[PDB]
């Protein structure tokens, strides 16, 4: 448990670092969000199992449900970005500087 | 003389993207 | 949007914060914040142009990232204490990332850079929701854990927001960007006092909201997006010149207007706690806000900018706006300082 | 109940009202081409509403008591002054054209509001879609500056795309030498001063720009004078048009709701005609601007909103 | 600060123990000012709609005045109660902790040697 | 005070519910009657000051300032009528409401018993003042004048707010009477030295102190006449009145803390009076003359002697009437030729003989001709400063010489010499204009007859 | 150039109404504004206000204080006491520090 | 007739007027009654008259 939870927190930190350090594709960033979701799912699930907390096992499922809604909206937005510019590059999304 | 009121040159200093 | 979509989406926009404010479980609070993000995106992008697409995308990636950090804190606390609420024994780093992530959700500086851009890219009535209704859920969470928060991070966020809200608003010719910087400055005041007196955080939130709502309605009346557009008010709707001027001076905190009260009371409470240096710095840089509001008052009601020939055709037309909610909020946001003792306790 | 989302939800819906002749028809052509007589008879024979061509006083006559106003209240522009001196350094040429575009825009919103709310078709005489042929003719004759052209194209870009174009565009083709003869027979002292080069520019703009542009989305019907002189022949062509192209095919109840929300709100319709772009020709200083505005609110029926002017017989003000 | 106190009902606008307090006068200056603000709201609303400021909609003006006074009376009752509770708690706490709030016996100016600072 | 404040508030509905042809006659007449009622505050038959309630009081310092405030409102209305006669009816009523608002705010300011109440009313006055300057000023520089005026005040006022909160947190009250009786000596710490400056700077900027005075010449040159009248007569006196109220709690640090401000004032009064010799703009000249006079008020309050406080009180009232008179006199020529350049109109005694008499008396008042209250205030200030240090008379002596030079210079330049006869639009003086001058000058003479009424708190 | 009014011309106020008092272009309004200022400003405020101030009795107890001083000077002299003593407070009422 | 177009506010909204006067008159009655009972309960609880 001790070493597994350390590695899972590091896995979240890497996924967040991926989110915060953009490259070009918006889709690559949307995948990093799914990575943070995945890390948090396992952390919650393993904690519930390790404490034998059966009343908390609904919570990891609700994490995935709202993550699916977040991911669906992210992809829906990405269709809009691609329609405007023909790519999903984030450097095009700069009209609102002025 | 008449009271001064903003002319085009005065109003154009707010027409830029920034101040 | 057809009526069914409007009802469902607006209901979800309303529901999220209600869930957050009523939830005991931190996971249900996070669920409430999730509803807010998801439901507001289609409204942000409703008009469908490249700027609204940019605004909705920038809003989504910021808000979703902040939501993950909040969830990390909730999960780490669940690991530490086997419970779904933050306690006195919660690890301080867990609480500091909650504060960081919620402040990013609120647009407090230095996590502020997204907010002036998103406000600029969306319709005025959506800017109104973004800067008022959408603040309540993240603030409501913070108010619950106010004894647990670190005063150092709060004051640094608070002074940073007041400084950048001030300097930020000084360079703007776009109204939607001026309101966004006004939001950031006022959030800096709300946050500074939260760890000391959360009731005064709510007092500032209420007065900010009833100032900002009628200010947005006044912009909406003619769709004035710039200083030069609002400077035509004297020719289009001169009856609004009195109330816009007083609302702007009230937002700037000039006595004897209602907007002086939040700055006055927060200073009083900060100095009851020996937070003299921060209170001095906060109050001094808040004067810079009054400067750019005054310049705005100069271009609307105290001088008359040049008008155009087509505006005569506008004077032939009758208007049906504003609704009487404008007058009520406009009066109560400016003329209620005599009733100050009934607002603080 | 004023029209809105509630009224729309309670049955008030556009598609129930549209029938065979719920159409927008515009009649175009050069000056003195016979548009008015034809437009009147098309509307009369088809049971449609005829809108005479929007002029300088169009807004004056559709608000207040409908009586014409003093010119300083109505665009401060003169068609007669335009023909006497189309290069006057007081900006009359472009101030006139800019005012006429905005008056056409107001009329187009009024006609669309009528069609959307009743289902009766409308017949227009030129429109915002064909207003540019006069702007191009002025510029080609050096009557207006290029910056005036850029200002006009900006306002058009901001307003015209919001509306649905006409179902059918009817064009009467009269050559310029015939147009000049009809103007001389018409006997207007100032209009007789119009050059033939100016009339040719109008025709060039009509035939190279407007007609090809309109054929992409509207039924276009071109007639010579001898065909147009019998308006029953034109009507017969209209009765058998198919209308299988353009944006009207993809409208539904809720796109019509939001267009109706735009066109009943006239200050929203006119919003972008007043953008603060400081072209000297159409910029009024505050001293003149405020003197004019103060006098307008002293006209009968104009001091207060309609229904609140006791000096024109409005009653029950204390309960309104 | 007071929210977690003993005998605290959730989302109760006017707890029953508030009925021991004297109610505000209906011509309380704060309630008179509330009604004046409602009157100003009616006039401002007339101005913004280009109506005769004083004459139009006296029914609308009367509702504005009555709503402000009506709401203000009940809100003033709640504010009176919260201030009364604050004093009830403060003094009650003072009595339970007499060692933290001693009576300080003050000295007369016959014994106090204040320094004199000549002005010159 | 409620029997003075409530009728003043009723001037606002009176303005708005009057007919267009009756507004000026109505509001001016009742404004005069309200000035009459304020004289009740002078019925003082004992040495206990009037405390009407927890909120409002009046003592021999606030009573003269309240009455002078009440008197200025009618005078400002008469001053404004001619240059507003082209504004439409609603704009005229809006202007009158701004003038009434200052009258209400200032009367409440001088009668407030609590310092944060003083602060709120003290700050509230900026709103109508700014509106008057910027909406009805004539030149494009009125907007810059508004910015300087608003923000010179505000930057000083924020530290004042902090000090007031700090005092209240420590004492438990900002009531002035209780602060007076319970005051205890301050320790001479760095923290208390910053406290002294926070309590003093806003009042010193408002006077204005030399060095931070640039807002005042800008504000006067650009303001309309009624704005100049209230600004010079009453608004500058908020700083002196504030300093006298709050210095009671600042002892003994004022003994050394005052030195830089005595030095700025005593030297500064020579710099600003000498500017008046080479000023081309008549309004600017009168404005710099005020800065020189208010430098004396600063010095005498700083040394805190019975004579110094009494001389400051008299000078505050005397300067209030005299400077307001000079602005009105200058505005009468400006309304004819629409220039403030002093050297433009000349020999005016030839065509305006009675207005030239008003000019001479205003000038004689300004250079402190005995036995005027102008001289009486300056004399007792000089005596107190000489006691403070005998070398002060050197700077006093220089300022007295220079003050005579520019006072007579203004008269000689504008009233004497050959008439500038191309000015065929020099219409005869209005009855209103000559009445306005008399309403300034009769009280100055009447107060010279009975100078006990403006001696202040110490005598 | 833009569309702006010309500056208005100088006007002689006395040309139409040679009895102008400075208050209003309407002659009847003008004379009544003049009368109200002279009546309320001068006849009422300056005359009666001056009278009322003149008859405020014993202003700041200056008349009582001189009357009280003469009583004390009289008393203190027949009885041989000093006219005025150095100590305002009787030293018996004061307890100095031991040091 | 004056206006070429019929005003929206040509005649009072009689339902709106009646509701407004009803709402205001009801609120004034309820306010006065509630104030009366608030006084009696205060006196009863504090043993006053
Ligand atoms: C407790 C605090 C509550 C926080 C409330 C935050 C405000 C949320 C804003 C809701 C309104 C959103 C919006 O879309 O604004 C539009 C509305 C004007 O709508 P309108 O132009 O009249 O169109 C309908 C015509 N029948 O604009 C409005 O009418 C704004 C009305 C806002 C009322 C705010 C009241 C604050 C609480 C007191
Ligand atoms: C509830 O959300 O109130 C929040 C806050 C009070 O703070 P707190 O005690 O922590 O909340 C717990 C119970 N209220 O409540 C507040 O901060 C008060 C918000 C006041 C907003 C002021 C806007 C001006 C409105 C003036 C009219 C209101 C009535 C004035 C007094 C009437 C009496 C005459
Ligand atoms: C432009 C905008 C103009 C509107 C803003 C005006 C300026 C606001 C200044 C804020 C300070 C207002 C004064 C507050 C102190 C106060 O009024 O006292 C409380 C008052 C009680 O009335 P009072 O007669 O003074 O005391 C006897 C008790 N009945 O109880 C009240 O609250 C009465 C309220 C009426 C005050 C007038
Ligand atoms: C039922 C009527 C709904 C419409 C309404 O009255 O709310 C105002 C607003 C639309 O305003 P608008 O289109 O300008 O015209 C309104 C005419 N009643 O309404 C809207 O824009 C949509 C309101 C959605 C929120 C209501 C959801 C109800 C859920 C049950
Ligand atoms: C700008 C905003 C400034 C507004 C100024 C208006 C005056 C302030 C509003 C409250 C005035 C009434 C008042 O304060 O007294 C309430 C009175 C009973 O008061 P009471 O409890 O007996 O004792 C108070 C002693 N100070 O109860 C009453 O009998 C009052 C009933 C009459 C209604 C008040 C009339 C006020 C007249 C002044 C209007 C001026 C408006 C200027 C704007
Ligand atoms: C020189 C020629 C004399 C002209 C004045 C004659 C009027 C008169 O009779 O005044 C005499 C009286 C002196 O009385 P007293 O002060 O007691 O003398 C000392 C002891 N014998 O003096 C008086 O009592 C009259 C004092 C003047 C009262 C002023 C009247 C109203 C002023 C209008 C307000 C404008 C002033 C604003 C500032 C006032 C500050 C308080
Ligand atoms: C503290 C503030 C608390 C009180 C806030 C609410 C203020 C009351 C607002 C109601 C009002 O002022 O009247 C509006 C309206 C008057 O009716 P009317 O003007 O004719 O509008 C009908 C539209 N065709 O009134 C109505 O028509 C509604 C009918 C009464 C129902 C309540
Ligand atoms: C906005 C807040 C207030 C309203 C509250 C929400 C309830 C609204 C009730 C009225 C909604 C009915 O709205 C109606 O929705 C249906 C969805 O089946 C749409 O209709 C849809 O299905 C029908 C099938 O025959 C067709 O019209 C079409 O395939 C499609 O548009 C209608 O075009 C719309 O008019
Ligand atoms: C108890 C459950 C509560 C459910 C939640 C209640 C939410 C209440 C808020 C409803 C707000 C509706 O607000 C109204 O919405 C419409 C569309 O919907 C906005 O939008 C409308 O106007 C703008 C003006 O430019 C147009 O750009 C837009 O296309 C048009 O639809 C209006 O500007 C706003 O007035
Ligand atoms: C503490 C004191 C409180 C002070 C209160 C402040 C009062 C409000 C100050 C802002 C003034 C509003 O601004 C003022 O608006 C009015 C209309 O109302 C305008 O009024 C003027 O112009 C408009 C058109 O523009 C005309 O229709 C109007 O008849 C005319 O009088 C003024 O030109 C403008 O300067
Ligand atoms: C600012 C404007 C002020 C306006 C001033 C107007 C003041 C008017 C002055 C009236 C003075 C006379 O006032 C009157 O004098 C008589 C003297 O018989 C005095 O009267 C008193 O003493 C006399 C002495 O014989 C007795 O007889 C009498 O019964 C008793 O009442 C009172 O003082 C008053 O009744
Ligand atoms: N400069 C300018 N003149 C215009 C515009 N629209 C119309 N006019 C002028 C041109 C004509 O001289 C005058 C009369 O309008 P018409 O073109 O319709 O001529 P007429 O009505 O006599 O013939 P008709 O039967 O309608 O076809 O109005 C415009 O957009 N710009
Ligand atoms: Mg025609």
């Amino acid at each position: 448990m001790p070493s597994t939870f350390f590695n899972l927190t590091m896995a979240f930190s890497l996924s967040l670092l991926g989110t915060l350090m953009f490259r070009s594709h918006l889709m690559s960033t949307l995948l990093c969000l799914e990575g943070m979701v995945l890390s948090l799912f396992i952390m919650t699930s393993v904690t519930s199992l390790n404490s034998n907390s059966m009343s908390s096992m609904p919570i990891p499922i609700t994490i995935l449900v709202f993550a699916a809604c977040e991911a669906a909206v992210g992809l829906a937005l990405l269709v809009k970005v691609s329609n405007t510019y023909g790519t999903d590059y984030v450097q095009n999304l700069n009209l609102l500087q002025c | 003389a008449r009271q001064w009121q903003p002319d085009i040159e005065w109003a154009e200093q707010f027409s830029g993207a920034v101040m | 949007m057809n009526p069914i979509t409007l009802a469902i989406i607006y209901f979800t926009i309303f529901l999220g914060p209600v869930i957050t404010m009523s939830s005991t479980n931190l996971m249900l609070m996070w669920v409430g914040l999730e509803f807010s993000l998801l439901a507001i995106i289609p409204m942000l992008i409703n008009k469908k142009n490249p700027r609204s697409t940019e605004a909705a995308t920038k809003y989504f990636v910021t808000q979703a990232t902040a939501s993950m950090i909040i969830l990390l804190a909730i999960v780490l606390n669940y690991k530490q204490l086997g419970t779904w609420m933050f306690q006195q024994q919660t690890n301080g780093l867990i609480l500091n990332m909650t504060l960081m992530a919620l402040s990013m959700k609120l647009g407090l500086a230095p996590f502020h850079f997204w907010l002036p851009e998103v406000t600029q890219g969306i319709p005025l009535h959506m800017g109104l929701i973004l800067l008022t209704w959408q603040k309540i859920a993240p603030l409501s969470i913070l108010i619950q854990i106010y004894p647990l928060l670190n005063s150092t991070i709060i004051l640094m966020l608070a002074i940073t927001s007041i400084f950048m809200g001030a300097w930020g608003g000084l360079n703007q010719t776009q109204m939607r960007k001026i309101m966004a910087y006004s939001s950031i400055a006022h959030m800096g005041w709300m946050l500074a006092i939260l760890p000391y007196n959360p009731s005064l955080t709510l007092l500032n939130l209420m007065i900010y909201i009833i100032l900002t709502a009628p200010m947005f309605m006044a912009l909406m009346l003619n769709n004035s997006m710039t200083i030069n557009s609002i400077s035509l008010l004297w020719n289009k709707t001169p009856a609004m010149l009195t109330m816009i001027s007083l609302m702007l001076l009230s937002l700037g905190g000039l006595p004897p207007l209602t907007g002086f009260l939040p700055k006055w009371i927060i200073i009083t409470e900060l100095m009851k706690n020996n937070c003299l240096i921060m209170a001095t710095l906060m109050a001094m840089m808040a004067l810079l806000n009054l400067f750019f509001y005054t310049r705005l008052i100069y271009s609307t009601s105290l001088t008359m900018f040049p008008t155009n020939n087509n505006s005569k055709m506008m004077t032939h037309q009758t208007k049906t706006k504003p609704n009487l909610m404008f007058s009520t909020l406009a009066i109560m946001s400016t003329m209620t300082l005599p009733l100050a003792p009934q607002l603080i306790t | 109940l004023r029209y809105g989302l509630l009224a729309a939800i309670l049955g008030d819906k556009t598609t129930k009202k549209l029938h065979e002749y719920s159409r927008v028809i515009t009649v175009d052509g050069n000056i003195c081409s016979g548009k008015n007589k034809l437009a009147k008879e098309i509307a009369q024979q088809l049971g449609m509403k005829h809108y005479p061509e929007a002029g300088i006083q169009y807004s004056s006559t559709t608000t207040g008591d409908g009586r014409p106003l003093d010119i300083e209240f109505s665009g401060s522009c003169s068609l007669e002054k335009f023909y006497d001196d189309p290069k006057s350094n007081d900006g009359n040429s472009y101030r006139l054209q800019s005012w006429l575009y905005a008056s056409r825009l107001l009329q187009y919103a009024d006609a669309l509001e009528h069609l959307l709310s009743t289902g009766q078709g409308v017949v227009l005489e030129r429109s915002i879609y064909s207003d540019f042929v006069f702007l191009e003719a002025m510029y080609n004759q050096g009557y207006i500056r290029k910056q005036c052209v850029d200002h006009y194209n900006e306002i058009k870009r901001l307003t015209l795309p919001e509306y649905l174009p006409p179902h059918a565009v009817i064009y009467i083709d009269v050559p310029v030498p015939e147009v000049q003869s009809r103007i001389q027979k018409k006997g207007d002292p100032h209009e007789m001063k119009v050059t033939s080069a100016y009339l040719q520019d109008i025709e060039n703009a009509y035939k190279k720009t407007f007609l090809p542009k309109m054929s992409e989305m509207c039924e276009v019907l071109v007639y010579d004078s001898w065909e147009a002189e019998d308006p029953t022949k034109v009507v017969e062509d209209i009765e058998y048009l198919k209308y299988n192209k353009g944006p009207w095919l993809k409208q539904d109840d809720w796109t019509f709701h939001y267009l109706r929300m735009l066109v009943q709100d006239k200050t929203e319709v006119l919003n972008y005609t007043t953008i603060p772009v400081y072209l000297p020709e159409i910029t009024i200083g505050a001293h003149q601007g405020s003197r004019i505005y103060n006098s307008f609110r002293e006209l009968p029926g104009r001091k207060y909103a309609p229904g609140y002017n006791a000096e024109v017989g409005d009653k029950w003000i204390w309960l309104k | 600060m007071m929210n977690g106190r003993p005998g605290h009902e959730p989302l109760k606008f006017l707890p029953d123990e508030a009925r021991s307090l004297p109610p505000p006068k209906l011509n309380d200056p704060r309630l008179v000012y509330m009604g004046l603000l409602g009157y100003c709201t009616g006039l401002m609303d007339n101005m913004l709609r280009m109506r005769p400021v004083m004459r139009a909609g006296l029914h609308r003006q009367l509702l504005f005045v009555t709503s402000f006074v009506f709401a203000g009376y009940f809100y003033l009752k709640r504010q009176n109660y919260l201030y009364a509770v604050k004093d009830h708690d403060m003094f009650g706490y003072i009595k339970l902790h007499p060692e933290d709030f001693p009576e300080k016996e003050k000295k007369t100016y016959a014994e106090i040697l204040e320094p004199f600072h000549p002005v010159r | 005070m409620l029997k003075i404040i409530l009728p003043s508030l009723m001037l606002l509905p009176l303005t708005w519910l009057s007919s267009p042809k009756k507004t000026w006659t109505n509001v001016t007449s009742y404004s005069f009657l309200i000035s009459l009622t304020s004289l009740t505050l002078l019925w003082q038959t004992d040495e206990n000051y009037k405390n009407f309630s927890n909120m409002f009081s009046s003592d021999p310092l606030s009573t003269p300032l309240i009455i002078l405030t009440a008197w200025l409102l009618p005078l400002m209305l008469m001053a404004s009528q001619n240059h507003l006669k082209k504004d439409n009816n609603v704009l005229q009523k809006l202007y009158i409401s701004m003038l009434i608002s200052l009258q209400i705010l200032l009367i409440m300011t001088f009668s407030a018993t609590e310092l944060i109440m003083f602060y709120i009313l003290f700050e509230a006055t900026l709103i109508p003042t700014l509106i008057i300057i910027t909406r009805w000023g004539n030149q494009t520089e009125r907007l810059n004048a508004g910015i300087y005026f608003l923000f010179y005040t505000l930057i000083g006022s924020i530290p004042l707010l902090i000090a007031l909160i700090l005092i209240q947190n420590h004492v438990g009250t900002l009531n002035l009477m209780i602060l007076s009786f319970t005051t205890h000596t301050l320790d001479a710490s760095w923290s208390n030295n910053l406290l002294w400056l926070a309590c003093m700077m806003a009042f010193l900027i408002k006077m204005p102190l030399y060095g931070v005075h640039l807002w005042l010449p800008k504000a006067h040159v650009e303001a309309p006449i009624a704005g100049s009248m209230i600004l010079a007569a009453i608004l500058l006196k908020l700083g002196s009145y504030g300093m006298i109220r709050i210095s009671i709690i600042l002892d003994p640090l004022t003994k050394y803390m005052a030195y830089p401000f005595i030095l700025l004032s005593l030297w500064g009064m020579i710099m600003t009076s000498s500017i008046c010799l080479r000023q081309t703009d008549l309004k600017s000249l009168i404005a710099y003359s005020s800065v020189s006079h208010m430098a004396l008020v600063i010095a005498s309050i700083m040394i805190q002697t019975p004579w110094s406080f009494m001389g400051a009180t008299m000078l505050m009232i005397a300067h209030g009437l005299t400077s307001s008179l000079l602005f009105c006199l200058a505005n009468s020529n400006y309304e004819r030729i629409h220039s403030r350049t002093m050297i433009m109109a000349r020999g005016l005694q030839m065509v305006f003989p009675l207005m030239a008499t008003w000019w001479l008396m205003a000038s004689l008042a300004n250079l402190a001709l005995p036995p005027s209250i102008n001289l009486m205030g300056e004399l007792f200030i000089t005596m107190s400063l000489f006691s403070w240090s005998n070398f002060t008379i050197i700077l006093m002596g220089i300022n007295i010489i220079i003050t005579g030079m520019y006072s007579m210079y203004m008269i000689i330049t504008t009233q004497r010499g050959k008439l500038t006869n191309h000015m065929i639009n020099l219409q005869p003086s209005h009855t209103r204009e000559l009445t306005l001058m008399a309403l300034h000058m009769i009280p100055l003479i009447l107060l010279t007859t009975s100078p006990k009424l403006i001696t202040g708190l110490t005598m | 150039q833009w569309q702006e009014d010309p500056e208005p011309e100088d006007e002689n106020v006395y040309a139409k109404n040679p009895d102008f008092h400075g208050y209003d272009s309407d002659p009847v309004v003008d004379v009544w504004n003049m009368r109200a200022v002279f009546f309320f400003g001068f006849s009422i405020v300056l005359v009666f206000g001056t009278t009322f101030v003149a008859y405020v009795p014993d202003y700041r107890m200056q008349e009582w204080a001189r009357r009280e001083a003469e009583r004390l000077v009289k008393y203190r002299e027949v009885n041989g006491l000093p006219i005025m003593e150095s100590n305002y407070f009787d030293p018996s009422k004061i307890q100095l520090p031991e040091d | 007739k004056f206006y070429v177009r019929e005003p929206v506010n040509a005649k009072p909204n009689w339902l709106a007027v009646g509701l407004s006067v009803g709402a205001s008159v009801f609120m004034w009655i309820y306010l006065i009654q509630t104030h009366n009972e608030d006084v009696l309960e205060y006196k009863r609880r504090n043993g006053l008259e």
